[PDB]
């Protein structure tokens, strides 16, 4: 999946984290302007209390984006689907399935072989 | 089949019957060929850096020594800021550059560990859930097949548990399968071999036994013979020859993220603690 | 690419299926594996007539005892060893340095040797059935059969720690000399 | 009875100097029966074999004690001199067909019962009667972990 | 800087006012492309 594969609440969670770190930065500046959100976005995507909080938030953001990239890479790697048959020897062919329709044409040599190997 | 053998109506009979204590007293059978028994069939740190503190202390000490060396060349206004910037998002810049390289290597190793990581409920009758099914709001309706070795065993072991299971007793096999599929019963008690076969041929493989080796009473199948029948020796010798020639194996074959929440909670707690410390100071 | 090359070409340590392992079908001298003696393993090997010569080449000797065989395997003298699953798994539980690999084949249980004319066969069988019925045998088995982030990453972490401490130690005197030269 | 030394079931070790075997307790605070099991001092062939008393215990001996208590039997555990299971083998110069080890001891009448982790086999059952198995298993492959 | 500033920022965001939202989402697209 191009977008988030599962647990799509991560966007809301990171938005809430941005809001709380922004209000905390505002409080720290008051006890030392619509720019905290811009700083958070710049921290997320490259383009004493205040700096420490900003750098901790940047570390958390880079850890989160690294985890997201790793999850995307793992999901891309996981594809499987090796035709789900791999020759005659397969559980799907052993027990007939109504959903998966497969047969021969008519009473041909394949049909004779199937009848001869009656199992 | 046992009744048929008792009245001399069938000298030799095999029906995949389970070996039982009372059966040997009345009739006799050869050595078992397939193992079976009683089975139960039911329907940041964890991701990477499990030790965590082991490398965290090393990171702390190397950061402290780097800060001291930079001061020898502000301890918190400059050295700490630079060190945290090496992980965020003059001649004194050489140590900064090499520490940033170390941080990049650490990040790559963390991503590699994440990629490598990405790429039962009960252990038997020992748990109190079977002994005390009423400890939970949903009743632990087990259910068993009557007229069977499993119900004989539960009768011989626990009377109260047998009564509780008979409170939800059904025919089983097909009824047990449909109850498990529809969620009527949390788990079912029956022969180990039958449960293993059903798990092997389960729709979606959602039903499986409790691992392996947790059989309450491991027994076999054997072949029932008449008392005093002069066929026990031949039967056992032939069966042992078959299982030693690979016939038994041949017959058996071809027949049957969360860490994100912990991380965000940890970072929120750290931010709150830092804010409180700064407010106090 | 480094991550890909690390995840591939790993040290899987093939779980050696045994009777179905293609690499065991070729009796390579570089991979030696044999039983102890003429016991049930050798009986099964002789009974299996399709690859009797292959089994004979695999053995190539008879070990004095299972304890000596396990000691040789622990000392890496023998690449693989074949014996009863219960003994191997008990040894693995005792020492995690030995691992059990492969599925279950030739599932033949144990027994008690007795004369045919001895009238205690029925008593022994009934007693064994009673023990299997009661929890005494189960508890005895539990007591007697049930017992109890990587080296490479730790090593590379130690190596990079040594490298960084050496680098800062040398850069300290380097910067001291640079400052002395600048401020003569 | 003749028993083969196997670590999971038969913990063979020399007895204490007092002439008996010291008694210990398991993890759950229960004593473990340790009967005196006389046998050869050295298992290596061509050695001065001596019938010194050894102490052997484990699960098989506990099952044997339970059987003895249920059927009023007695225990006479003795280690096999050959130190092997002793299955069918080809004797030197094609003399005759016979059995060694525990099977040969049972056939010779020296021991009338075998309590050892011996699996059920066709040729073993041809001449020696076997009771119902007390545990079911299938031999596997052992490889050093690395 | 018109020509210089915009292109310089676009190339800078490849590696690691109200218009900040647009450059932020463009950098998000760039990092998604890099991850892919
Ligand atoms: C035996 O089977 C009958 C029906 O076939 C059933 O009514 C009865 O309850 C069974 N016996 C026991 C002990 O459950
Ligand atoms: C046990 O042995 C005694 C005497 O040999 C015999 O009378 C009794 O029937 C036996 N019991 C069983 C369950 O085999
Ligand atoms: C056990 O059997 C022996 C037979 O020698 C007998 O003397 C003894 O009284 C029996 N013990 C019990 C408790 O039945």
């Amino acid at each position: 999946s191009f977008m988030q594969p599962f647990q799509s609440t991560l966007w809301l969670l990171v938005g809430l984290s941005v809001h709380v770190v922004a209000v905390m930065l505002y409080l720290l500046d008051r006890f030392s302007l619509s720019s905290a959100m811009w700083f958070s976005w710049g921290v997320l995507l490259n383009s004493f209390s205040a700096r420490i909080l900003g750098m901790v938030w940047a570390g958390f953001a880079m850890i989160i984006v690294a985890s997201y990239t790793a999850n995307l890479a793992a999901f891309l790697v996981l594809d499987r689907p090796e035709e789900r048959i791999t020759g005659i020897n397969d559980p799907r062919l052993r027990n007939p399935s109504d959903k998966f329709i497969y047969a021969t044409v008519k009473q041909s040599s394949v049909d004779i072989y199937f009848r001869r190997q009656v199992e | 089949m046992i009744g048929e053998v008792v009245y001399q109506r069938a000298v030799m009979a095999v029906g995949s019957l389970t070996i039982n204590e009372e059966r040997s007293e009345v009739v006799d059978f050869s050595v078992p060929f397939v193992e079976t028994g009683i089975s139960v069939m039911v329907s940041l740190e964890p991701f990477s850096a499990s030790v965590w503190v082991m490398m965290f202390v090393m990171l702390l000490i190397v950061s402290a020594i780097a800060v001291f060396v930079f001061e020898y060349f502000f301890t918190i206004g400059k050295a700490i800021w630079l060190l945290w910037g090496l992980v965020f998002n003059t001649t004194s810049k050489i140590m900064v550059s090499v520490w940033a390289f170390f941080a990049v290597i650490f990040l790559a190793s963390y991503t590699a560990n994440l990629a490598a990581f990405m790429i039962d409920q009960v252990t038997g009758l020992s748990d109190k859930k079977f002994q005390r099914p009423h400890d939970y709001s949903p009743p632990f309706r087990f259910g068993t097949v009557p007229n069977g070795s499993t119900e004989r065993n539960i009768r011989n072991n626990y009377p109260y548990m047998h009564q509780y299971m008979t409170k939800f007793n059904q025919k089983g096999v097909e009824d047990a399968l449909v109850s498990l599929k529809t969620g009527k019963l949390d788990a079912f008690i029956y022969d180990a071999a039958v449960l293993n076969y059903k798990a092997g041929r389960d729709e979606g493989c959602k039903l499986v036994t409790i691992g392996s080796g947790y059989i309450f009473a491991t027994t076999g199948y054997g072949i029932a013979l008449q008392k005093g029948s002069p066929w026990k020796r031949q039967i056992d010798l032939a069966l042992l020859q078959f299982v030693g020639d690979g016939e038994m194996e041949e017959l058996e074959t071809l027949w049957l993220d969360i860490d994100n929440m912990a991380g965000v909670f940890y970072m929120l707690a750290a931010a709150m603690a830092l804010s409180l410390i700064t407010f106090i100071w | 690419a480094n991550l890909a090359a690390f995840l591939v070409l790993d040290r899987p340590e093939e779980r050696i299926t045994g009777i179905n392992d293609p690499r065991l079908r070729n009796p390579s001298d570089k991979f030696i594996y044999a039983t102890v003696k003429q016991s049930s393993v050798d009986i099964y090997f002789r009974r299996q007539v399709e690859l009797s010569t292959m089994y004979r080449h695999m053995e190539k000797h008879n070990y004095e005892s299972a304890a000596e065989a396990i000691q040789a395997v622990r000392d890496n003298k023998l690449h693989a060893f074949i014996w009863d699953s219960a003994v191997l798994e008990f040894e693995a539980s005792q020492k995690c340095d030995l691992v059990t690999t492969g599925e279950l084949f030739f599932r033949s249980g144990f027994g008690i040797g007795m004369r045919k004319d001895s009238p205690w066969k029925q008593n022994v069988s009934l007693s064994i059935l009673k023990s299997h019925e009661n929890g005494f045998m189960e508890d005895l088995d539990k007591t007697w059969v049930r017992y109890q982030t990587f080296e490479n990453m730790a090593g590379v972490f130690m190596l990079v720690a040594g490298g960084i401490v050496a680098g800062i130690f040398l850069i300290f005197i380097e910067i001291a000399y640079k400052r002395h030269k600048d401020a003569r | 009875i003749v028993t083969i030394h196997q670590e999971p079931f038969v913990y063979v070790k020399p007895t204490l100097s007092d002439g008996t075997c010291k008694e210990e307790f398991t993890v759950n605070g229960d004593p473990v029966k340790k009967v005196i099991c006389t046998g050869p001092n050295d298992t290596s062939p061509g050695s001065p074999r001596h019938t010194v008393p050894q102490c052997c215990y484990g699960f098989c001996i506990d099952l044997l004690i339970k059987l003895a208590r249920t059927m009023n039997f007695t225990y006479e555990v003795h280690l096999v001199a050959d130190g092997k299971f002793g299955t069918q083998e080809r004797v030197n110069n094609s003399n005759k067909k016979e059995w060694n080890g525990m099977m040969g001891e049972l056939l010779s009448g020296q021991a009338d019962m075998i309590v050892a982790p011996l699996t059920i086999n066709n040729e073993r059952a041809q001449y020696i009667e076997f009771s119902k198995p007390f545990k079911y298993q299938g031999l596997t492959i052992l490889v050093k972990k690395e």
